[PDB]
This record gives structure tokens, C-alpha cells and sequence, in this order.
DNA sequence: TCTGACACGTGCCTGGAGACTAGGGAGTAATCCCCTTGGCGGTTAAAACGCGGGGGACAGCGCGTACGTGCGTTTAAGCGGTGCTAGAGCTGTCTACGACCAATTGAGCGGCCTCGGCA
DNA sequence: TGCCGAGGCCGCTCAATTGGTCGTAGACAGCTCTAGCACCGCTTAAACGCACGTACGCGCTGTCCCCCGCGTTTTAACCGCCAAGGGGATTACTCCCTAGTCTCCAGGCACGTGTCAGA
């Protein structure tokens, strides 16, 4: 029950940084379902990255590789 | 030193060991770093006043990431060349359709 | 028992910045952002000028090399004025 | 006015730049979508700034489609944001689907 | 109705749409706004061929994208406002 | 013009290839728009190519890196 | 004999050998990577070569023409996001028609 | 003289369904296919190996990059087809 | 029916295989101390819950304009020849330019303080 | 109100400069023949245009429902402080494995000759 940790009054903050005005009941639960699905692809590439340097711990190296492999580009934690 | 030589603040030098050890070729040519060295000096120079200006809006001093990403978005070719990056703690343009 | 040492920008992003306007200042969070698109564009540049010259069945990089990748990379107003900044140094670099 | 209310809060939280989801429940969901991509008595750390970093390109990516999927709710002549708005607009951008 | 009957033939052949005489004029204009008047350029004949392929297969492409959004507003004509919407969704060209 | 060569009969068959049922009347000038732009783009990149190789003559590998260059790979041309 | 009959291969490793060497990669290349490299190349060519002879002997022809390829990419889900940015020529598009 | 894969791929499909044939512009297309993977697996070992501060490319990169580069159970098969091919090289 | 493209055969040459010598990159130990994980209690910001009301989504309606079909006139695309010349692809020379090396010493970094713009 | 974070000093060291030498990659000029460009005349596939009818877009009005706003209660995030310990990060030491180099020769390409799968 991880993913009902990411809160209902949460979603509608995000909705409002991007011009929304009203949001229907079943928008919650479809939010939910695509961030589970983003980290999935990325959390699995950066795993590849820390077994290759034979460590134990994720660093934040592995997270900018990651993204950059999909296209998304992050300026701001290391390059 | 190679940066005075050329008129210019950035390390010529420096980018020339960069190059040669970067896996790009076998040879590297004698003004190949001197242009190159150029190109990114003009570009950070630029990327610099326009977030100065939008500090110096606010009455502000100092320049934070949330100057640099609105210099960025009202930029027409800034915006093409940086449209697949994104601003640690940047924040978005103001807009209601 | 000592450190490795790490090479920035931040030394010449500082004097570029205190060139023109002197009484800005720039936060630790906002330097780290202008190293990253300095690496950024350096990466760029150099990965299309590897290419023109294995498409040519060269083994060099040259100046020209370098010219032509900006004309590909940079958009539109922005190529032309880095086309002058970058002749006009290799000029009075080898004018010594 | 409830309409001005709403008006009120997107001219809010488009001049904010702080991150919108709580940081303790983020980072378990984060602990446990790695569990399933780790075998038995090989479980991994975390860095805490590779938590920070991986949390600010979550919020850039849910904010980005949110934006779409009301472009699509106005083209359809509703104001209201549907679940068929949303799955339209991940087809038509071809990343995920 | 026929135009379900030319739906299935269109999806089913593989050939060229646009003629080719005309293509290759259009082509040859727009080359002649990125040169000087002295160094005019020429143009092999399977380079042609190989510019209208990814012409074609780029505009088939955008024009599924805006029946999409034809049936999303409850219509089956297709219009100017569905094809640029489409093309802020994909933020490309 | 050589844009009105590319005419309504023609650009009604691509339709039909996607799938398009009816056409409204202002479909076919914004159609001769898009490809333009788009002729541009590649065009643009397959001559600064032509030009630092010194030719005359523009290659059909000319095309092909301009293509590859913006995410847009073909295949069957000799790549 | 041949580097390749001891791998027990068909695709050539000498030469993939030699194109590591030359295409600016790193300083140095192992023994085994050429090996690996090259298995990988042949498993990948006779599964699309499987799929699109399957679609050909479907109209009874007798030869694999662009047409049957472009079939074969879209319908494996896996071959259809490996080349999602990719287009073939003289291939066509999948027959379909909304509701 | 140009080389292309057209050898190989030719004999390829003999092995398995030896009355099929090809096309010219088929076998162009399968040659466009051979060397863009080529491409895109030589240039991802060659990061990994930079970013870990090595001067070699190995089979240990190799299959690092293969795992990235391919889709799930289209990457698990290529996997051990490489593997199995550097065992039987290796007892020569 | 027809035949043009696929498939099979010589004939040379360049790129792969074999054997060796040599020097630095990689694998393996061992040590130190930063920083990740887990527990505790306070305090209080913020999520959860329920109720009521009213605005917006959704279905039905009628009209009227603009898209599609047919049918004949009109245009230029396609096919084939022929001729012309620009320039792509190859080859043989020769010299300037970049890798390589070594012996210097100053630029740039890490570890400090000093304290003043943003809260 | 301090006040944590910019911002100037400051030993120390490794990386940039300078000055030679050695061989090869790139620049240059000439030549052979392929292929791109422009023309011509005939034939007919396909674009053009113009009147007609009607189906579809579109605006208007009505009904329910389901989102939003408010106020009370309940949960657990956030914070400061603690202890413990795994593992990142640097350091010596060596020996195995790859680059570099030559001698030899078979795999793979190009020019031909077929004749059978697709209109």
C-alpha cells in the first residue's frame, strides 16, 4: 500500500501547476498507475548502472545516466 | 598563456586535453581547440545576461535556478536548443489558457 | 592522506560574470546547473565533428570540422554569431 | 466565487517552485520498486541526494502531462479533465503508452 | 459506402502517391534559398526517390494523428484545428 | 507555384491511407504548409553535408544522415 | 581455421574484430568481446528472417519482398519498440479502420 | 570493393527453410538493420567503460550494454546465446 | 506468354590468422572513517471524513451550408529517344604538420575564515 | 534578531609550456567515362471545373448527478538526537593479457551466364 501514499490533495496541487480547473474521481487512481510505470522504467536501468561498478548503493550518478538514456536531459546534481 | 594568446577567458588548454583523450579521432588539429574554446565562451556569456536581467527585475541580487529557467523559456533559440532539458527547482511560466 | 581533486568551470563562469556587471552574484545551486550545460554543449559539438570526419575517411579533427558541426547543432540566429566569435579567435591566435 | 477560487490557485502554484508530494512516502515507494529487480539477500542502498534527484524529474514529467491532457479536455469543449483525456495523450506522444 | 471501399485499397498497396515530376520541381526550388546565385547544386536521382519516401511516410503519420482528435470532439471530418493541436502534442517540426 | 503542383486529388489519397473518412475545405492549403517546413528541415542539413565534402552533387547518403540526424532513421537506401 | 567455426557462428568475427578496432571505441579491446558481439548480431538477423518468411508463405509467394518485413516489425510486440523510430521503404502501414 | 552482411544473412535462412528466397531491396534493408545495432551496442560499451575509468571494452561490457539497449525477453535470450558461444570459443 | 531479376561460377588480391616480444592496466588485498539505516518522543501541519447544494456534462433537437458524386472538357505527366558536358571517383607525388618525448614551474584546487545579503 | 552561505587568502602539486625529432596524412594536379540535365513528339491517364442534392456540423434547451466547499476529527510527517556498522574510497603490489610486427594464403568480391518466379 506504498502508492496510496501519494495522496489525493497531492494530485490536485500538481494539477494546478498545470491550468486545470476541474478534475473528475477517476483521474486519481489513473495518476497513480503512470508513475508507477516511469519509475519502473528508470529505477530498472539504474540498477544496471551500480551492478556494472559491482556496488551497493544507488548513487546520484546512476539516476543522471539513467534519465539521459530516455531522452530527459537534467542539469542541476552532476553531469 | 594559450587563452591570452587568443583573447579569451576560458581554458584553451584544458579542452585541448579533453579532446585528445575523449575517443573522437586519432589526430586533433592545432586551432581545433582555439574555435571550439570560443563557441562555448559566447554561449555562456549569453545564457549569463539574460539571467541577470531577470534578477535584476525582481530587485534582486543574487541569481537563483528559477531565474535561469524563465531567461530559457522566453528565448526563442535558447528554447529550441534546450527543449528536451529539464531545470532542478525551476518551476514553469505562468499561463492560463 | 588526501583527496582527488575535481575540475569545474566555476573559476571562468565567475569572471565572465563579473566582467559586465559587477555587483550580480550567482548561488552554489546555480553554478552547478551552468556546469552541466557547459559539458552538455561540449559533448554535443564533439560527437558530430567525430562523425563528419569518419563520413569524409578522414583521421583528423580540424578547425573546419568544428565550424561545420556548430552550423548543424546551434538554431538559426544563434549559428551565426558563434561562426564569428570562433574565426575571429583563430585568427588572433595565430597572429603571435 | 468557487471559479475564482480555482483561478486563484493556479496563479499560486505557477510562482512556487518547491516539490508537491510529501519526501517519507516517496522514498518508500521508491525502496520498494526496487525490490522486484533484486534477487534474494541482495538488497541495495540509496544515496539521499539520488532520492532528490530522481523526485524532481517525476514531478517535471507528471506536470508536463497534465498540461496536455487539459488541451485535449478544452478541444472537446469541457473544462473538466477525464480519464479518456488522459490516456489519449500518452498515444498520441509516443513514449510509454 | 465508397469510401470504406478506398480505405481498404489504399491501406493494402504499397506505391508512391504524390507524381513524381512535380515532387522533384518543388525539390529543386527549395534548394535554390540556401545557396548562392554562383554554386547552384545537382541532385542524384536515387536521392530524390529517397526524400519522397520519408515525406510521405511523415504525412501519413500527422494525418492519423488528427483523426484521433476528429473522434475525440465527436466528428468524423477532420479540420484545421485538429491538425494544429496535433502538432503541439508532439512538439516536433 | 511549385507548392500547388502537390494537388487536392493527391492529398486526398494520403487520407485515405490514414484512415480519414471526410475533409473539410481548408485542409488542403494547411497540408502544403507542413510539408514545406518540413522540406526545409532536412534540405538545410543535406547541403551544409554536400558542402564540407567540397561535391557539387547531392548524394543519397547526403539524405540519409540529415534524416538520422533528426530522429527520423530509413531504412533501404543504403544507409 | 576460422575464429568463427571454433564459436560455432556463421557471421564473421575476424571482421567485427577489426571494425571495433577502428571506430574510435576505447584504447584496447578484449578477446572475447568480438565473440560475444557477434553471436548476438546473428540471433537478432535469423529472428527477424523467421518472422518475415512466415508472413510470405501466408499469400503462398516464394520470396521475401519489403512489404512482408514491415509486417513482421509491427506485430511482434518487442521487434515493434527496437525500431519504433524507424521506417522502411516501399512498406506500407497496417491495415485499420476505427469504429 | 564494398562489404556488406548479404554472404551471411544468404545463408542464414538456408539453414532453417532452404526454398525461400529474396529481394534485392529486402536484402538492403536487412543490411541497414545489421550495423545501425551494431551502432548502438558499440557506442553504449564504450560509456561504460568511461564512466567506470577503464581503457577496455570486454564480454562483461558487451553484455551490460545488450541488457539496456534490448527489450525484456528479447534481451534474456541474446543473453545466453553470446554466452554459451564464448564458452565453446574458449575450450579451443 | 514473356522475360528480368535471382542464383550459380571463375579469378584474382587484400585482409585475416599464426607466432612472438614487451610493458602497463587490471585484479587483489588491506585500511580508515563518512554516511546510510533505525530508533525515540514532541508538536502540530495537514490529510480524512461526511454532508449539502448547485453548476456543468450529456442527450435530444431542428435548420441550413458545404462536402461529395457524376460528367464532360482540358492539361501535362509519362515514356522513349537523342545529344552534351560537368563533375564524381581514382591515382601518383611530395612536404608540412601533429604525436612523441623530456625538464621545468605557475595555475587552480582544498582547507579556511570573515561576516552580510535574504528570511 | 542573528545568520548560514558567499566570498577573498593560501600552501602545495600535478598539469600546462617549450623545444626538439620522425614519419605519414592531407593537399594538389591531371585524367577517364558515368550520369545528370534539357529537348522532342506522341499518347492517354488523370486533373479540372461546374451544377446538384443531402448528410453532417452546430447552436439551443433541458435534466440529473457528481464535483466542490466547509468544518470536525484523526493520522503520521517532520524534527531533533542517538547509536551502530556496512561499504565507499584510496593504496600498494604483481603478472597476465593486449598492442605491435612480420610471413603466408584462403575467404569473399566482381565480372559473367545462365532461366524461372511474378505481371
Amino acid at each position: 500500500d506504498n502508492i496510496q501514499g501519494i495522496t489525493k490533495p497531492a494530485i490536485r496541487r500538481l494539477a494546478r501547476r498545470g491550468g486545470v480547473k476541474r478534475i473528475s474521481g477517476l483521474i486519481y487512481e489513473e495518476v497513480r498507475n503512470v508513475l508507477k510505470t516511469f519509475l519502473e522504467s528508470v529505477i530498472r536501468d539504474a540498477v544496471t548502472y551500480t551492478e556494472h561498478a559491482k556496488r551497493k548503493t544507488v548513487t546520484s550518478l546512476d539516476v543522471v545516466y539513467a534519465l539521459k538514456r530516455q531522452g530527459r536531459t537534467l542539469y542541476g546534481f552532476g553531469g | 598563456s594559450r587563452s591570452a594568446k587568443a583573447g579569451l577567458t576560458f581554458p584553451v588548454g584544458r579542452v585541448h586535453r579533453l579532446l585528445r583523450k575523449g575517443n573522437y579521432a586519432q589526430r586533433i588539429g592545432s586551432g581545433a581547440p582555439v574555435y571550439l574554446t570560443a563557441v562555448l565562451e559566447y554561449l555562456a556569456a549569453e545564457i549569463l545576461e539574460l539571467a541577470g536581467n531577470a534578477a535584476r527585475d525582481n530587485k534582486k541580487t543574487r541569481i537563483i535556478p528559477r531565474h535561469l529557467q524563465l531567461a530559457i523559456r522566453n528565448d526563442d533559440e535558447l528554447n529550441k536548443l534546450l527543449g528536451n532539458v529539464t531545470i532542478a527547482q525551476g518551476g514553469v511560466l505562468p499561463n492560463i489558457h | 592522506r588526501t583527496k582527488a581533486r575535481k575540475e569545474t568551470y566555476s573559476s571562468y563562469i565567475y569572471k565572465v560574470l563579473k566582467q559586465t556587471h559587477p555587483d550580480t552574484g550567482i548561488s552554489q545551486k546555480s553554478m552547478s546547473i551552468l556546469n552541466s550545460f557547459v559539458n552538455d554543449i561540449f559533448e554535443r559539438i564533439a560527437t558530430e565533428s567525430s562523425k563528419l570526419a569518419a563520413y569524409n575517411k578522414k583521421s583528423t579533427i580540424s578547425a573546419r570540422e568544428i565550424q561545420t558541426a556548430v552550423r548543424l547543432i546551434l538554431p538559426g540566429e544563434l549559428a551565426k554569431h558563434a561562426v564569428s566569435e570562433g574565426t575571429r579567435a583563430v585568427t588572433k591566435y595565430s597572429s603571435s | 466565487t468557487p471559479s475564482e477560487l480555482a483561478l486563484y490557485e493556479i496563479r499560486k502554484y505557477q510562482r512556487s517552485t518547491d516539490l508537491l508530494i510529501s519526501k517519507i512516502p516517496f522514498a518508500r515507494l521508491v525502496k520498494e520498486v526496487t525490490d522486484e529487480f533484486t534477487t534474494k539477500d541482495q538488497d541495495l542502498r540509496w544515496q539521499s541526494m539520488a532520492i532528490m534527484a530522481l523526485q524532481e524529474a517525476s514531478e517535471a514529467y507528471l506536470v508536463g502531462l497534465l498540461e496536455h491532457t487539459n488541451l485535449l479536455a478544452l478541444h472537446a469543449k469541457r473544462i473538466t479533465i477525464m480519464k479518456k483525456d488522459m490516456q489519449l495523450a500518452r498515444r498520441i506522444r509516443g513514449q510509454f503508452i
